């Protein structure tokens, strides 16, 4: 009867693997073709991103005007390197929801 | 002896009845097999018919309704006109009707009352289980939700409760049967089985929710060895809850008796407290078989093993 | 009650006080069906399900809804619940 | 014996679906009633959010003072449209952890 | 035959719990030892972070 | 103790040390009922539930508040618990 137990255990692994597919956060990289998620054969050409990743690469807000006339205090706010928008070659974390991918943001190593 | 159905009395056709229940079973199950001549064929028993079995109770020797449910499925043979039923009490309805409910922190009795009120299920005065449950969102069947919150109530030190239907829903505590019957007098054969199959000597709680509750509460490590588990439930959001969950998990492994009785004690049911020899055990499972000779078979076990396995 | 206007609160809904490790929550059942008004509030009568002096809880204590209703923001009792007589003692009856 | 296999397969799907419930990232929308997660009957009235989503809608930092006396270089930093705090009607991504929801942030379509 | 069903159901829960482990978002707290994830015995001394969290 | 002012920590509350595989948690029970004061803290005497020298734990070992009383943030034992005599020695008894 060990054969039935082994076959059934194979079915356990099969069903669990199928259920876990297309779920949970996953790593990815951006390409010219589109999003390239780790563990996927094909690049995803249509995907969503968090709105904080859509910031302009330069001068994302004029941010105030403080005086006019005698002097003209007004400025623009350059984007920092960390908050720049997505570009090709960026390692990113992606949330997988079936056939709808959401790019959470870039990923880098953690300092002590 | 008496099978009421809606109007008739089909006790004049049944070859045998088998009342079977499990402690974790969906419902009290009656499987009555009938011969189906022209007379029984005329009334046209369909699924959904209401069966009431009446027999002389063991306690007072008065005719009492020992089963009150609904025919869940009929299977008819044609070459031999033997109609066979498989009756279920109305907890089978709860085990099939799915529904999603979001619950705040509250007790199991309030949740059961809420389910019954929502789905219009009659219920007697439900016993106050007392234990306070954490907030959860459920999706499984109504009986599944009730069993889940009752399991979480057994954890945190609450008493073991089981839901049985009868005419109106009842919250039946396990060790509260009226008569503690002694099976040694009619012991056709017994099978005392002992094991370390599901023994739990240690438990390392790793709380997924904060009050960083972590600890180990090994209970008999010196004797049986450190048979350790890991309880990693979100519902444990407290140090006392963790300790009570740990204390409601330790056991000396599987310890049951496969009892066979030559006389059918009619009123036995799953969870009842019954005696064999001097000791007392809780009925994990009972399987009556009311053939021409009444007969009963039982599977009973200790409280610790039942709490570990079914709760 | 307190919540979004248009939210329907029905008769038979249970609202309870705050349970603790010491005390079981005292249950109260709404006696009416009403909708939240333009003041994003509405006053609904209720009774303690358990008869007795325990039902005579203080103001502001009935603050927990049993079955989540979308649109209800918060609940409270402005006044202490009254009545709630217990069984007469044997000495007074004698 | 095919009936046993079919019943067991139904149990496979049941157990896997129950295990996968309340896990993984999910989409959601904000309402006056509270958070409204896709695939949930009821709105979640108590939820957590990332601290970067709690920025003020306007003037989230005074950001420096650079001179005083002869001139008074000082300014305020308006919030950009992308980094504004949550408001009713925002499509958001939510991380589901049992009965504890965390709103990762808004979601928008990805440019090429 | 109820024993086989109970054993098999225990196997269902075992396999599902094993598959769900190490997956999905989880809460955590930072310590001097390193990351301390809820539901984990040991602190993770090597972990990644989003680049927007590395601001000065 | 440490936590929200006005919270009442009652007599009979149980606190324990952190459990490990080498040593189990050592339980202690509070002998007094007090309220968290203006300092958001309060000092309460307690006894080990189990007799013996094991109850004489070191300072800072008692950090787990076993129960659930709302508003309590954290605890600690500044002094090493004292007393906790074991059985009298054979030679001393001789
Ligand atoms: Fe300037």
């Amino acid at each position: 009867f060990n054969g039935i137990a082994r076959i059934l255990k194979e079915n356990m692994n099969k069903s669990v693997a199928n259920g876990t597919f297309g779920m949970g956060c996953e790593l990815a990289e951006i390409t010219a073709n589109g999003l390239k998620v780790n563990g996927y054969k094909d690049e995803i050409q249509d995907y969503l991103v968090l709105e904080n990743l859509t910031l302009k690469e330069d001068y994302f807000t004029f941010s105030d005007e403080a005086l006019s006339g005698e002097y003209r205090h007004k400025h623009k706010i350059e984007t920092p390197k960390e908050l720049k928008p997505l570009r090709i070659g960026d390692n990113v974390l992606v949330a997988v929801m079936g056939a709808e991918f959401v790019v959470i943001g870039r990923v880098v190593n953690a300092k002590p | 002896k008496i099978i009421l159905n809606g109007k008739y009395d089909i006790a004049n056709f049944n070859e045998g009845i088998t009342l079977s229940e499990a402690i974790d079973g969906v419902a009290y199950k009656m499987d009555v097999s009938l011969v189906e001549p022209k007379q029984l064929k005329d009334i046209n028993i369909k699924k959904g018919d209401k069966i009431i079995l009446i027999d002389i109770a063991y306690e007072s020797k008065k005719e009492e309704t020992i089963f009150d449910g609904v025919v869940w499925e009929t299977r008819r043979s044609e070459k031999s006109k033997k109609l066979t039923l498989s009756c279920r009490e109305r907890t089978v309805y709860m085990e099939e009707s799915e529904e999603q409910y979001q619950f705040k922190e509250n007790t199991a009795t309030q949740r059961i009352e809420y389910y019954c009120k929502q789905w219009n299920i009659p219920y007697y005065n439900l016993a106050n289980t007392g234990k306070k449950l954490a907030k959860v969102i459920h999706k499984t069947n109504i009986l599944d939700m009730i069993k889940k919150d009752l399991k979480e109530t057994a954890t945190k030190g609450g008493d073991l409760f089981r839901v049985r239907m009868d005419n109106k829903l009842k919250l039946f505590k396990l060790g509260t049967n009226a008569n503690v019957y002694k099976l040694d007098s009619i012991l056709e054969d017994a099978n005392f089985t002992s094991s370390f199959n599901d023994a739990v000597t240690s438990v390392k709680v790793l709380g997924k929710s904060k009050d960083p509750i972590i600890g180990t509460y090994k209970k008999d490590a010196d004797k049986f060895g450190t048979l350790q588990k890991i309880k990693q439930d979100e519902k444990i959001k407290n140090a006392k809850e963790a300790k009570k969950a740990a204390e409601a998990m330790f056991n000396s492994g599987e310890e049951t008796i496969s009892v066979d009785c030559a006389v059918d004690i009619n009123r036995i049911r799953a969870g009842d407290k019954v005696s064999l020899k001097s000791k007392e055990y809780y009925v994990i499972d009972v399987t009556h078989t009311l053939d021409s000779r009444p007969k009963m078979k039982l599977n009973i076990g200790s409280l610790e093993y039942i709490r570990r396995k079914f709760y | 009650f307190t919540g979004v206007q248009g939210t329907i609160i029905t008769k038979g809904t249970i609202v309870t006080t705050i349970a603790t490790d010491e005390k079981q929550s005292i249950e109260f059942e709404l006696l009416e069906t009403k909708t939240i008004g333009e003041n994003e509030t509405v006053d609904i009568k209720a009774e303690s399900r358990i008869v007795g002096t325990i039902g005579n809880v203080s103001k502001g204590s009935i603050s927990v809804l049993l079955g989540s209703i979308s649109g209800v923001k918060s609940i409270t009792n402005k006044e202490d619940f009254r009545g709630g007589t217990d069984i007469e003692d044997e000495e007074h009856f004698r």
